[PDB]
């Protein structure tokens, strides 16, 4: 409020109170509720001004409850009380809760004392959405860091996790991002990564183009990898690393872009082999940045060539170079990544056959794809269910073909465009003989 | 009523009517004071997933199958026999659904319903496993049929005739 008595009257009050505060330290002493009744009695008012000034005393002495590792559970009822009256205004007094925060992170208390004062706080605060949501957020955090780093992770993890749904308040939005990848953060190491994207979709992109978010963005796009490592996404994990190498800063800078490029590589070749893939890995063939590095022009320029190569050599090649590096190839568990380069190299083998190949012996197919009979017509199958090619087989060890089943509507069609092409070719023949009478 | 509407209009041979009543009877029970109801809230759920398997349309078995409810509230033996089966169904593989049913074998018996069903999805999935295999193919031998299959040379000549 504004009210105008107790603006000087008070202040010189307290003033008056100052010169009494060696009083009041003295009775602390003797007993800690008489030095504190006086505090109490001081502050009724509801003028804020006055209210700022009365509550820096009663803060000074929460200063001693909080150093005592004992005394700072009186603390508890305190705030609680202050709470439980009418407190003074949604003004006021929410600026003071926070210098009661101030002081915790500190005093370098008890683990146990800390403990105890914060769900207390927490407590206090809960359902309002005043002021007090931003605090009750920068507290619940650091209950967390404590039980994170104990067996109580799981607890931990859902408490956090909790919260954050509904504080949207006053909050600056860049400390809203910090909060929400702390977030995925805890489910990363719970391991439902389910539950992971559901909180992902509540940051959008439209906020990370401000600059002020830029190292956030890092963060941002370096978990969204992780979640689709686990899930064996691997073209989707192409398309996040994609976005980082557009940062300019990371960009122009030689020795930082570096790995990044390698990575995108590694999963743009194990994305399954579509639409998507084919025009997404003519961008990486343009790339001018692609050919200063050598390690890895040498592997896209490869695939994208239809020159045919067969598997047990292309391994050999890449194995002291690639699997050195991490991401996709790399150590132990990584091997089991790796394993999939394998299947890539047939399914790109066969794609080719079919093209070129219109007829070819099944016996012969086997030997160039260097897999036993077996095997060759398991994936001979799975290749037309995914409809890369059309296939039609022979089991007593005939042909497979691959020729385009030839209907009526293909030869007409075919026809109807050659005519059409022949007369647009006679006139144009035409308009050259004029020309060359004036040269001649 | 329902539960028990939902039992008599399965055995119609009507699965479209069979999930509607299998989930008014879900949510009264879920959201009823158990004291003998968390038994038949287990009851329904089984019963309720049944009619997507026969209804061919699994895509739903999954969806519905979460940690909201079937994995923190609901797990059993039951949602380890019909998450196999579901998934056997859409592979199209005949091989999965029989190891499913080998090791939860004490789930198929102990509910009636679901056991009368069973025969009748061994013989439509019997036909998912075998379009598969000749799909690619022209020409193909009975002997590479029937081994896949795992049934009888004679036995697939019968079944392929009436295919």
């Amino acid at each position: 409020m504004s009210r105008d008595a107790p603006i000087k009257a008070d202040k010189d009050y307290s003033q008056i109170l100052k010169e009494e505060f060696p009083k009041i330290d003295s009775l602390a002493q003797n007993d800690c509720n008489s030095a504190l009744d006086q505090l109490l009695v001081l502050e009724k008012k509801t003028r804020q001004a006055s209210d700022l000034a009365s509550s820096k005393e009663v803060l000074a002495k929460i200063v001693d409850l909080l150093a005592s590792r004992n005394k700072w559970d009186d603390l508890n009822e305190q705030l609680t009380l202050l709470s439980k009256k009418h407190g003074q205004l949604k003004l006021s007094i929410q600026y003071m809760i926070q210098k009661v925060m101030e002081y915790l992170k500190s005093s370098k208390s008890l683990d146990l004392n800390t403990r105890i004062s914060v769900i207390e706080t927490i407590r206090v605060v809960t359902e309002n959405k005043i002021f007090v949501e931003v605090e009750r957020a920068r507290v619940t955090k650091d209950l967390v860091e404590i039980k994170k780093e104990e067996g109580k992770i799981d607890e931990a993890a859902d408490i956090l996790c909790e919260l954050q749904v509904e504080t949207y308040g006053s909050m600056e939005m860049s400390e809203k991002i910090q909060f929400i990848l702390e977030q995925m953060e805890l489910s990363i190491l719970k391991g439902d990564y389910s539950q992971a994207t559901v909180l992902s979709r509540k940051i959008l992109k439209k906020t990370f183009k401000n600059p002020k978010y830029e190292s956030l963005k890092l963060e941002y796009y370096n978990l969204l990898v992780k979640i689709s490592l686990h899930k064996r996404e691997y073209l989707e994990v192409a398309q996040y690393l994609q976005e980082i190498y557009q940062t300019d800063a990371i960009k122009s800078d030689e020795a930082k872009w570096k790995p990044v490029l390698s990575h995108i590589v590694y999963f743009l070749v194990l994305s399954p082999y579509g639409n998507l893939q084919n025009d997404l890995i003519h961008k990486i063939q343009n790339d001018n940045n692609l050919k200063k590095l050598e390690s890895q022009e040498s592997l896209v320029k490869l695939f994208t060539t239809n020159e045919l190569m067969r598997w047990p050599i292309v391994q050999k090649t890449y194995e002291p170079v690639l699997n050195e590096d991490d991401l996709a190839f790399g150590g132990e568990a990584n091997k089991h990544h790796w394993e999939d380069l394998q299947k890539r190299v047939i399914e790109h083998n066969l794609r080719v056959i079919s093209e070129y190949y219109s007829r070819i012996t099944l016996l012969r197919l086997n030997e160039l794809l260097d897999l036993t009979e077996s095997q060759t017509e398991t994936y001979i199958s799975d290749l037309v269910n995914q409809g890369i090619i059309y296939a039609k087989v022979n089991r007593p060890a005939k042909i497979v073909n691959f020729e385009k089943p030839k209907n009526s509507s293909q030869l007409l069609n075919e026809w109807s465009h050659n005519v059409d092409e022949l007369l647009e070719h006679i006139e144009t023949i035409g308009h050259l003989i004029t020309k060359e009478e004036i040269m001649h | 009523l329902d539960l028990m509407s939902g039992i008599l209009h399965c055995e119609d041979k009507d699965y479209k009517t069979a999930f509607s009543y299998f989930f008014e009877s879900f949510e009264s029970y879920h959201n009823l004071t158990t004291h003998n109801s968390y038994e038949k809230a287990c009851q329904v759920l089984k019963y309720m997933l049944l009619s997507k398997i026969m209804l061919n349309l699994i895509d739903d078995v999954k969806n519905i199958l979460n940690a909201k409810y079937t994995k923190e509230t609901y797990q059993s033996r039951g949602i380890d026999a019909m998450k196999a089966v579901a998934e056997a169904y859409n592979n199209r593989s005949l091989l999965d659904f029989n190891t499913a049913l080998k090791q939860y074998e004490k789930e198929l018996m102990g509910d009636e319903l679901t056991r009368s069903h069973f025969n009748a999805l061994y013989d439509t999935l019997l036909e998912s496993n075998l379009c598969k295999i000749i799909e690619p193919f022209e020409c193909v031998e009975i002997s590479h049929i029937s081994k896949i299959i795992g049934l009888d040379t004679q036995q697939v000549e019968g079944k392929l005739s009436q295919m």
